[PDB]
């Protein structure tokens, strides 16, 4: 029964890296778009690129011990390492909403240049995506803390270890297309 | 009650929309009524609103499908009308302001809610019966994706009600389509409809592709399924794989159009082609998702009616695979006209023509499928062979088309509408008429009325060569698409017969109605006894013609490609198990429509800057969701006694009849 | 239609497109002709009714029937590739036109509903009318003043988009002098069906300088952005209009509009 | 998987994220090396993640976590190669 399951969303993980890959090549047209406005140069931190970068890596590697822990049949050491990764994935957002409010603030919105506007689309997606894993993490823990681990809640955190991972592949493409070949 | 919405979001003042939307609120005051009077509301919520069978989602495409043709199918004749009115020098009677609403209407219905909602209806009703399971994969996924298509269906109907409808063409190009060039909310409509529809075409993909692999029979290889189950599993991964385009695009749009962004604006170094590929990325991939299944069912057909093997299994499983590889290179010759190089143009058009190959061997199995057999001349035969032949000058046209020399002119013209139509009639359409008389006993127990059918069959036929095939002359005489008002005299006569054709097809259309009628007002004299009615190969017909919600009682084991003919030509069709087994089955969830009103509402305020109830709506979905993901009681156990009961009353059906 | 716009052309381009048309009708054709004939046959000689046609329930596969049907439209795709790509490698619009003739410049700016066009070299302007000598390449720098639109003469040849701050070249020649219609092939919005034009081949060089020359007559002239922009409102079915003075770079301030 | 294959893949995502970093604050190189090496490092990288933390194995759903993951990589290659090549032509045609 879990097999179906974790398949299936598998395949909805497919779906996202073409629901990705379209805004990539969306980014890749649009990268020069910025008409008297600033540029990759004029704008990207790279510091902020790497400590965002390190804390979701951080995130990824909690989580896999919580899916070690879930594997070792201890609840305690799961929803442990469960709060470490949604910790990790709230300082990335908080990190992530402070620089769009910088950039909005500075007068450099979405509604200034093409260019502009596509990095806010692709980095904003992914924000989007970081936080419905956070919500996703929130329910499983307080599903967990109710309910112990069940072959449900097993089959719900293969899905999400799928999900999280998948989101990690996705920043380490966005840093290297985005930020730090823009940077360059 | 905030936003753009007011008094003056109602249009008082024109009679055509008024009296749509009278004709509209009437019908649905009336059915209410009668519901009511007949007291079936706890049945309806019970059997078929909440039901999470593959069966009655299917069915309830299937009705949606066929209620949104007759709107589908009026646009067309309002359109047909306008024009041929405004080719004799006269100002007609639809100013453009409602011609273009009227044509992008039809086209967005024609395309997403007549086209899909039929071929996924047809799916969820065999596609598990075939691969010999019991349910989809994911059914309370597949209720949710029912319930997002309804969605999107009451977006576009609720349009005409309240505001305007998008007036940029189906697809929406951008500089139209911008918040510069548009103001009004039609294209809000067009967006958030086109948004949710697409989620659940995604869901229901991932649902079909998961179910196919995952649940068949044990016993029946990848390479023994029947050919319907090989079309529809390319079908699914043509729709994961494309869906998240329209997605991307339809948001970036959404995106430019609310928060002023500069996507595909024509200032601030906006890149409005790029919508354009986009849009054509998933655009021609969709069409084949249309195209793929039909094939199938004219494959089942060819092996029902020829009363013989099918031809080439091999050769046309690989034809639909060679067809959904190809189905993702070949886009951009939507588009020769934009003017990109030779190279680009050359390479697209020999890669468009390339894909034409696959598509002439199937039919060509199809017809050595007729060869030396003995073909029955009923209703679904006939649609099959119309199919053949419609289909063959449709690819003859298209290839034709599919050449950037010819495409310099022919591009935009009524030549292209002339193809589209033409494939789309002689496919589409035709395997969903066909599939419904054909698996019409699996769905109800009793048969469609022949005559009628055929009449039906005829009408469609001779109506559509009387409505396209001048349609082909004028895009020759240089006569473009979407022309409303002071048409070239010159144009009158041919659109004239294509005015007769449109009242033919009419005809057709009110002729597959009575059937309907008739074959429900004589249902208890042509009830399908044995389950069998036509000797069909696949697994579908070895169960009573009401098929239990269980599928099998004991799932069926295949050892050769055709499971059920090699089942009647052992001797071994209809044997009683020795002992029936506590089957598991899921329960019927109700959480599918909550979530699908507060999607209505979330789209309706998006639609209308209503911020608060979008948020409302939002949070509402959000909630619903994770309230659903605590319950457990999602699965029930079907008893022994049941079962027996079921399986003992259809095999005193067999005995009686046989 | 053998009395067709596109099957009885006026213009070159026009007529190597035909010729390419009737040649890849006549190739596909050979193929298609069979299928329906093969359907009709099969349908009538092996029906249920017969009792002499031969009854195989059990014929389901065949190499020798398999390469036949794999084979022919492989070889009718192979020679309609290549056909394919010489033409398209031929018959691209922006591709200047072999003749002795020097082409004349055409600018098309396409306003609301309504067609733009400037002579620089004569230096004039024209609403809803072009005229340009026989026999002579004609070198068309299409744009849009705002939403996508289609540059189109049926009889004479290929048609373009124009979208808003982009040039896009197209060449065409008319072989025989006398009057063809001009459309737009791209829906612009409520006033698209009045975008409508005439072009004038003129049978000599001379009738193409009095039509100059009564242009420059017109008392309107087109010397800045404003006047640009007042004629540049939202109109419908806008009559064929005249401008004498012309701004030297006037095409370039319009793409520049839009920065691009 | 054990704690091994996780700290292994950790390291030597740390190890792939901090030299392309280091690499360009600094300008290390000729602007083409800079580039060739941090993308052939960022797949690298994508293939660590997908091995160590995915268990990306071929064996696996009958091998479908393999033909799933090939067509879409097929799928993403030619619609992200196709649409850049696309706009590079029809923005080399457009130029004035
Ligand atoms: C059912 C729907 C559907 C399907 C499956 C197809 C498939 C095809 N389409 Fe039609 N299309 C369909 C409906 C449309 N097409 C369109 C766009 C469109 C365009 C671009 C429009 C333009 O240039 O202006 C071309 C050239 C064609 C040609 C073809 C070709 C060559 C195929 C091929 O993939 C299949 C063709 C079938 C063949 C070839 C079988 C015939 C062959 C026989 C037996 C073999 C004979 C052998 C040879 C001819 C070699 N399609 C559009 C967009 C409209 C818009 O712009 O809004 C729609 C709705
Ligand atoms: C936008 C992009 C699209 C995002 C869609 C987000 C949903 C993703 C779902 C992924 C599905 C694949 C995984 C399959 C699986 O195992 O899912 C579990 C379940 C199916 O199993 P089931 O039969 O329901 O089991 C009984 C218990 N429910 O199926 C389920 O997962 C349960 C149903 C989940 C769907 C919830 C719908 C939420 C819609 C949110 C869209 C917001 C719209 C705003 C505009 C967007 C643009
Ligand atoms: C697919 C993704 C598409 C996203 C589209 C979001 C559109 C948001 C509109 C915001 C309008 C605005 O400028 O704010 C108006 C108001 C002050 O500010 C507001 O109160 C705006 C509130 C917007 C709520 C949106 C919730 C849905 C998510
Ligand atoms: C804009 C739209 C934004 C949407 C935000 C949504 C946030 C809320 C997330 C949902 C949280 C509840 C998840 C409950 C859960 O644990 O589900 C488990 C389920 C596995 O199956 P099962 O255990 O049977 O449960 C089925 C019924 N829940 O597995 C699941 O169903 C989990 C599926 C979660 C997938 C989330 C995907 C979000 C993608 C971002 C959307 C935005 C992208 C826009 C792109 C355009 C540009
Ligand atoms: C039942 C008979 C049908 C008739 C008589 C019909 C008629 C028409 C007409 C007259 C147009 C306008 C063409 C023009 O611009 O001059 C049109 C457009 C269109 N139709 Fe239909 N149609 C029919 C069925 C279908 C079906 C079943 C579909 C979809 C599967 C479909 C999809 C479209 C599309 C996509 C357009 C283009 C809309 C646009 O240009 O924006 N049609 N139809
Ligand atoms: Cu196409």
């Amino acid at each position: 029964a879990g097999g179906t399951k974790i398949f299936g969303f598998w395949i909805y993980l497919m779906s996202d890296c073409i629901l990705f890959s379209i805004l990539f090549a969306t980014y890749a047209v649009l990268v020069n778009g910025t008409a008297g406005g600033p540029t990759g140069k004029d704008i990207f931190e790279l510091p902020f690129v790497l400590v965002e970068t390190f804390l979701l890596l951080f995130s990824s590697i909690t989580y896999g011990m919580a899916a070690i822990a879930m594997y070792k049949n201890n609840k305690s050491q799961v929803i442990s390492w469960l709060a470490l990764t949604w910790l990790f994935g709230a300082g990335f957002i908080g990190m992530e909403i402070y620089e769009f409010h910088h950039l909005i603030v500075n007068g450099m919105g979405p509604d200034r240049s093409g260019f502009l506007s596509a990095f806010f689309a692709l980095v904003g997606t992914h924000g989007l995506h970081v936080t419905s894993g956070l919500i996703w993490m929130a329910v499983l823990m307080v599903q967990i803390a109710r309910r112990g681990l069940t072959s449900t809640n097993r089959t719900r955190i293969m899905c999400l270890s799928l999900f999280w991972h998948f989101l990690d592949v996705v920043w380490i493409c966005v840093f290297t297309v985005v930020y730090l070949m823009g940077a360059m | 009650m905030f936003g753009k919405l007011s008094l003056d979001a109602v249009p008082f003042h024109e009679p055509i929309v008024m009296v749509t939307i009278a004709g509209i609120i009437l019908g649905g005051l009336a059915l209410v009524g009668l519901i009511t009077y007949f007291g079936k509301w706890t049945y309806l919520w019970k059997e078929w609103l909440t039901s999470v069978d593959h069966k009655r989602l299917g069915i309830m495409y299937i009705i949606v499908a066929i209620v949104m043709l007759l709107r589908g199918f009026a646009d067309a004749i309002m359109m047909r009308s306008q024009q041929a009115l405004a080719s004799a020098g006269e100002a007609g009677f639809l100013p453009p302001h409602h011609y273009d609403q009227i044509f992008t209407a039809h086209g967005v219905i024609m395309i997403f809610f007549v086209a899909m909602p039929f071929v996924i209806g047809l799916m969820n009703l065999v596609v598990p019966l075939q691969i010999g399971a019991r349910d989809v994969a994911f059914p309370f996924l597949n209720n949710l994706s029912f319930w997002f298509t309804v969605v999107g269906v009451i977006l576009v109907n609720v349009s005409l009600g309240v505001g305007e409808f998008a007036q940029t063409g189906w697809l929406a190009y951008p500089p139209l389509s911008g918040i510069e060039y548009s103001p009004g909310v039609g294209v809000d409509y067009w967006i958030w409809s086109l948004q949710l529809s697409g989620i659940g075409t995604t869901l229901t993909g991932i649902n079909f592709f998961v179910t196919i692999l995952k649940m068949r029979a044990p016993g029946m290889t990848m390479f023994k399924m029947p050919v319907f189950t090989w079309a529809s599993l390319c079908a699914n991964v043509l729709i994961i794989a494309s869906f998240p385009i329209l997605t991307v695009t339809v948001a970036l749009l959404t995106l430019d159009r609310y928060l002023g962004t500069h996507f595909f604006t024509n200032d601030m170094g906006g890149n409005m082609m790029m919508y354009i590929n986009l849009i054509w990325a998933w655009g021609h991939p969709e069409v084949y998702i249309l195209i793929l299944p039909v094939f199938g069912v004219f494959s089942e057909i060819a092996a029902t009616f020829s009363r013989k093997r099918l031809f080439g299994y091999t050769s046309l499983v690989w034809a639909t695979v060679c067809i959904t590889v190809l189905s993702f290179i070949v886009w951009l010759h939507h588009f020769f006209t934009m003017g990109a190089g030779a190279n680009v143009n050359a390479f697209f058009g020999i890669t468009t023509m390339i894909i034409a190959i696959p598509t002439g061997v199937k039919i060509f199995n199809w017809l050595f499928t007729m060869y030396q057999g003995r073909i029955v001349f009923h209703s679904a035969m006939l649609w099959t062979i119309g199919f053949i032949v419609t289909f063959s000058v449709g690819g003859m046209t298209g290839v034709l088309l599919a050449v950037p020399g010819a495409d310099f002119v022919l591009h935009n013209s009524l030549f292209l509408i002339a193809h589209f139509h033409n494939v789309i009639i002689g496919g589409v359409v035709f395997g969903c008429f066909a599939g419904m008389t054909y698996w019409w006993p699996k769905a109800f127990g009793f048969k469609l009325n022949e005559t009628w059918g055929k009449r039906a069959f005829w009408f469609w036929i001779i109506g559509f060569f009387v409505a396209f095939m001048p349609l082909y002359a004028l895009g020759f005489m240089g006569m473009t698409r979407r022309l409303s008002q002071q048409i070239d005299p010159q144009f009158h006569t041919m659109l004239m017969i294509a005015a007769s054709g449109a009242v033919l097809i009419a005809l057709g259309i009110l002729c597959l109605v009575i059937q309907m009628y008739v074959s429900i007002r004589d249902r208890d004299q042509n009830r399908d006894l044995t389950g069998d009615p036509w000797g069909g190969r696949t697994l579908e017909w070895a169960t009573s013609s009401p098929p239990p919600f269980y599928n099998f009682a004991v799932v069926p084991h295949v050892h050769e490609r055709d499971a059920f003919w090699e089942m009647k030509e052992k001797g071994e069709a209809y044997k009683k198990p020795d002992h029936y087994e506590e089957i598991h089955m899921p329960k019927n969830s109700g959480a599918g429509i909550v979530i699908a009103a507060f999607s209505t509402i979330f789209g309706f305020a998006m639609i209308w800057h209503i911020w608060w109830l979008a948020i409302v709506g939002f949070a509402g979905m959000i909630i619903t969701w994770i309230v659903k993901s605590f319950d457990e009681d999602v699965d029930y156990y079907v008893p022994v006694a049941e079962i027996e009961k079921l399986e003992n009353q259809h095999f005193d059906e067999i005995t009686k009849a046989g | 239609g053998c009395n067709s716009a596109l099957l009885d052309p006026k213009g070159q381009i026009g007529l190597e497109q035909r010729s390419l048309i009737l040649t890849a009708f006549g190739l596909m054709l050979i193929v298609v002709i069979p299928a329906i004939l093969m359907a009709v046959g099969f349908a009538w000689k092996y029906r249920a009714s017969n009792k002499d046609a031969k009854y195989s329930p059990n014929w389901s596969h065949s190499n020798k029937v398999e390469a036949v049907v794999w084979t022919v439209p492989i070889l009718i795709i192979i020679f309609l590739a290549v056909l394919t790509w010489k033409t398209t490698h031929a018959l691209e619009p922006s591709k200047p036109l072999a003749h002795d003739e020097k082409p004349i410049t055409i600018e098309v700016v396409s306003m609301d509903w309504k067609w733009f066009f400037i002579y620089p070299e004569q230096g004039i302007a024209t609403v809803n009318e072009i005229a340009f000598p026989a026999n002579t390449p004609v070198y068309f720098k299409v744009t849009s003043n705002s939403v996508m639109n289609s540059f189109f003469i049926p009889r004479l040849g290929s048609q373009i988009y124009a979208m808003a701050g982009m040039q896009t070249r197209l060449h065409l020649i008319a072989n025989e002098p006398g009057t063809y219609d001009g459309i737009s092939a791209s829906y612009s919005g409520p006033g698209f069906s009045g975008m409508k034009f005439k072009a004038i081949a003129t049978p000599d060089r001379a009738a193409f300088d009095q039509w100059v020359a009564k242009a420059k007559q017109s008392p309107n002239t087109m010397s800045d952005m404003a006047a640009f922009e007042k004629l540049a409102a939202p109109s419908e079915y806008n009559q064929v209009e005249y401008f004498s003075n012309v701004k030297p770079d006037l095409f370039a301030d319009v793409i520049n509009k839009f920065m691009a | 998987g054990s704690v091994k294959t996780y700290m292994t893949g950790f390291i030597l995502s740390i190890i792939l994220t901090v030299i392309p970093f280091w690499m360009v604050m600094t300008g290390a190189a000729s602007p083409a090396v800079i580039l060739g090496t941090i993308l052939a490092m960022a797949v690298v990288q994508v293939l660590v993640h997908l091995v160590c933390f995915l268990h990306m194995n071929t064996k696996s759903d009958e091998g479908w976590n393999m033909t799933a993951f090939v067509f879409t990589v097929l799928i993403i290659a030619i619609l992200v190669v196709g649409s850049i090549w696309i706009m590079w032509n029809l923005n080399y045609n457009m130029m004035m």
